[PDB]
């Protein structure tokens, strides 16, 4: 479909995105093998 | 005290009773819950999972 | 303008209920249409 | 495009490993969990006295 | 903001690996979401039983 | 701020390679040369809105003016195949041309990254080395054999087979640049993918015979031109980046290496400011039995090719 | 007034994606995630 | 994820244009077409490790297979000038070739960005428009004349003369693509630099006679090869950028415009998702007296060329 059946703006998707962004910020601020 | 008694004692504490009971009507949120719970169980085996509904 | 709004509102399989549309409400040089969302969308809690 | 490869190919091996360990643990846990022979009281503990 | 394209590709590889892993275990998620569909609640015991 | 001089820039290879070199962001002066029909190529390139300057020279007499202060010298000169020509006449003509060009480079400017492109490169790099040796100015660290088309073809075939991210696919290729000399180290392909025996054999023979496939696909119209120009431009940009002090310039090339008993070999090397900086020996460690037996099969014929090259390069005048 | 005039009807945009509850069958996937990484930056300019 | 089909990709201009399109990060499928010797170019291109795919078709019977689902049609086909041949026979040959190709495109893919490179484009774009009109499917918003070569030459000449940054200099060019029908708007050059009178005259005559300079520098070897390939690749990439929804794709092209009394004109236009989106008329506002008399002198010959084109395009069969 033209993205017709997406479930925008409900409960835990925003929380998952926020948690992923926070984990990425923590990982990128603590760099200063595992990562290429 | 069996494990089902503990499970039912936990469910009465971490769940809110509600009148006018309704369920999800477009599945795909269920797929999101299923995939997230599976990835939580297999990868992070030191954290519990609240029952899916 | 409101005829176009009404035509496109009633050209869809599942739209909000059109209660009434009124031209020139109370002397103001405008118009108002009233649409009530269906109960299933209110009971859902999310939008597509 | 300018971004070359990211985290690893070995970290994918490790996450495949832990996935397989958990799958095998669940598989073992499902079928050999319940087997009981007896639970008899050990009230003739002779190694203390006899 | 020169640090907005590294995280996007990191999440992209995470999504690609997750898709490649979920493709092989598609039947697992299928039977699992069907079990959630019939039985309205799903605990860890049913979870591990349905992992078969 | 570097200068590249292409010797033979008006052939089949000369024009696309010059076009790719002109609009690369590293070159600033481009000294094309050919014995004829080089003015038109320079006039064509001078109209492009790229800051690198193009100058052209005609005849060997202007050769002394062509190589002054040149940082990278590329020699793709050589007549393509004509009907009725055996290997003897074509080899003699190409080797005489490359001998004269290497003599001119040694006389004028010997401190340039020399990229030998003419075929066969297995028997041409030793000729250039022997000619540079006769003037007492030979530098083995600044003499390369462009055999990266085999790497490009290996990457293409591996990506087409395994459906892998092409921006990540790279395949080590050792040996030479003609036929069964090409040993694609398919077990060291990054990222990690596992092949079957039939897939390994099919990929190996396809990589080894892709040159013949692209020659006979033209129905006698010549050899590979666009992909060879692609590989030549890739190696030129990599060498120019090595001249700029980049510390991760790893490229596959045919150079004078001590990895085997052969004087010259094609392997992965690390190029620095002063030319060759390191030779990666781990490409020869950990090979499977198929790659090992292919290596010992190609070693004798590679030795024969190098011996033929040094035998011609020491012929009396 | 929409009844006897035969307008050109639209398709349904808010049709829900649902799963058959007890129908034992393997529903398919395409084979991918539809997400694309955002990575757009120009090549380094000339004379460097 | 866009598809480009090149009709005539085995000629002089076709092979470098096909190679440069292969290097573009926007093309995903490249369809080479020519009546002969088109499989060699495809074999050359397929060895490169670029994600875009190259397929070749030979003969008119495969032309219907060449243009299925093609998003950009590129027509550089046409035999270059031969000694002893006047304008009439070469015009007839090129016009017949482009007429057959435009008929094939109209039958197969009317909704493709049509880029005409065959010379002269002043008398070729009207022929294509008339052929597309006869099928009742002509779209003036999706028919372009690639005249980016004059812009590139003007930028290069201005950068060489006034010594600016070649990256930043852009010169608008109006009129046509042949002879004195090219009018470089040198008073609107960004960044702003003021010229003298003789400098304006010299730059104007150099831009107008760069074509004869580059075809007489080759000494009868043909026309330019790399420069129009460069310009066509630039125009194709710009069209593909505009097709993705980019809202700042402004390019100079020869299209059906209403700026003057002429039906077709070369001006700066803004391309959108549905083809031509806007025509910049401010290029004709604020002109100096010299550009005004140059425009009024070139209008008569441009009208004559367009009249000759539409006269040939409606000849009986």
């Amino acid at each position: 479909p033209d993205e017709k059946n997406r479930i925008t703006s409900y409960g835990f998707v925003e929380n998952d995105s926020d948690l992923v962004h926070g984990l990425l910020e923590v990982q990128g601020a603590l760099v200063g093998t595992l990562l290429f | 005290i069996d494990t089902n008694t503990i499970r039912s004692a936990l469910h009465r504490q971490t769940w809110d009773l509600r009148s006018q009971v309704r369920s999800v009507q477009d599945h795909g949120i269920l797929f999101y819950q299923i995939g997230r719970a599976v990835a939580q169980n297999v990868l992070i085996s030191n954290c519990p999972i609240d029952p899916i509904s | 303008h409101e005829a176009g709004h009404i035509v496109l509102a009633h050209l869809f399989p599942r739209f909000d209920w059109h209660a009434f549309s009124q031209l020139l409400p109370g002397g103001k040089e405008t118009a108002v249409s009233v649409f009530y969302p269906r109960e299933d969308m209110v009971d859902q809690g999310y939008t597509t | 495009p300018m971004e070359t490869q990211i985290i690893s190919d070995d970290t994918w091996k490790l996450v495949d490993e832990i996935w397989d360990k958990k799958v095998e643990e669940i598989k073992a846990e499902a079928v050999i969990q319940i087997e009981e022979e007896k639970k008899k009281p050990q009230i003739l503990m002779a190694t203390h006295f006899f | 903001l020169s640090n907005g394209f590294f995280r996007s590709n990191t999440r992209s590889e995470s999504y690609q690996y997750l898709s490649n892993l979920f493709i092989s275990n598609g039947t697992l998620l299928d039977r699992m979401t069907k079990t959630l569909l019939k039985k309205r609640w799903l605990f860890s015991d049913e979870m591990k039983i349905g992992f078969m | 701020s570097y200068k590249v001089a292409v010797l033979g820039a008006a052939g089949g290879i000369g024009q696309p390679l010059s076009l790719l070199i002109k609009m690369s962001p590293l070159v600033s002066t481009l000294h094309l040369y050919d014995i004829a029909n080089v003015k038109g190529v320079a006039a064509d390139l001078s109209h492009c809105n790229t800051p690198s300057q193009v100058r052209d020279f005609t005849g060997p007499s202007e050769l002394a003016d062509c190589l002054k202060d040149v940082n990278v010298v590329v020699i793709p000169a050589g007549v393509p195949r004509k009907p009725g020509m055996t290997r003897d006449d074509l080899f003699n003509i190409n080797a005489n041309i490359v001998k004269t060009l290497v003599e001119a480079v040694a006389e004028n400017c010997p401190n340039a990254f020399i990229h030998i492109i003419s075929n066969p490169v297995n028997s041409t790099v030793p000729i250039a080395a022997e000619v540079l040796k006769k003037k007492g100015v030979y530098d083995p660290k600044k003499l390369f054999g462009v055999t990266t088309l085999d790497v490009v073809r290996a990457n293409t075939f591996v990506s087409q087979k395994k459906n892998l991210k092409l921006i990540d696919v790279d395949v080590p290729v050792i040996g030479g640049h003609a036929g069964i000399t090409i040993l694609p180290l398919l077990s060291k392909t990054k990222p990690s993918v596992n092949f079957t025996d039939e897939e390994i054999q099919e990929l190996t023979v396809r990589i080894q015979n892709a040159g013949t496939e692209v020659v006979d696909a033209k129905a006698g119209a010549g050899s590979a031109t666009l992909s060879m120009a692609y590989a030549a431009a890739r190696f030129v940009e990599s060498s120019l980046r090595a001249l700029d002090g980049d510390g991760d310039v790893y490229e596959c090339s045919f150079v004078e290496s001590t990895l085997t008993d052969l004087p010259f070999f094609a392997s992965r090397v690390k190029i620095g400011k002063n030319g060759l900086e390191a030779v990666i020996e781990s490409d020869l460690q950990g090979l499977t039995e198929y790659e090992q037996k292919a290596l010992e099969a190609l070693k004798v014929e590679l030795k024969a090719s190098i011996d033929k090259g040094v035998a011609f390069a020491n012929k009396p005048a | 007034k929409m009844k006897d005039l035969s307008p050109l009807m639209f398709e349904d945009f808010v049709k829900p994606f649902q799963i058959n509850p007890d129908d034992e069958e393997l529903l398919p996937h395409k084979d991918r995630v539809s997400y694309q990484p955002v990575d757009l930056r120009a090549a380094p300019l000339h004379r460097s």
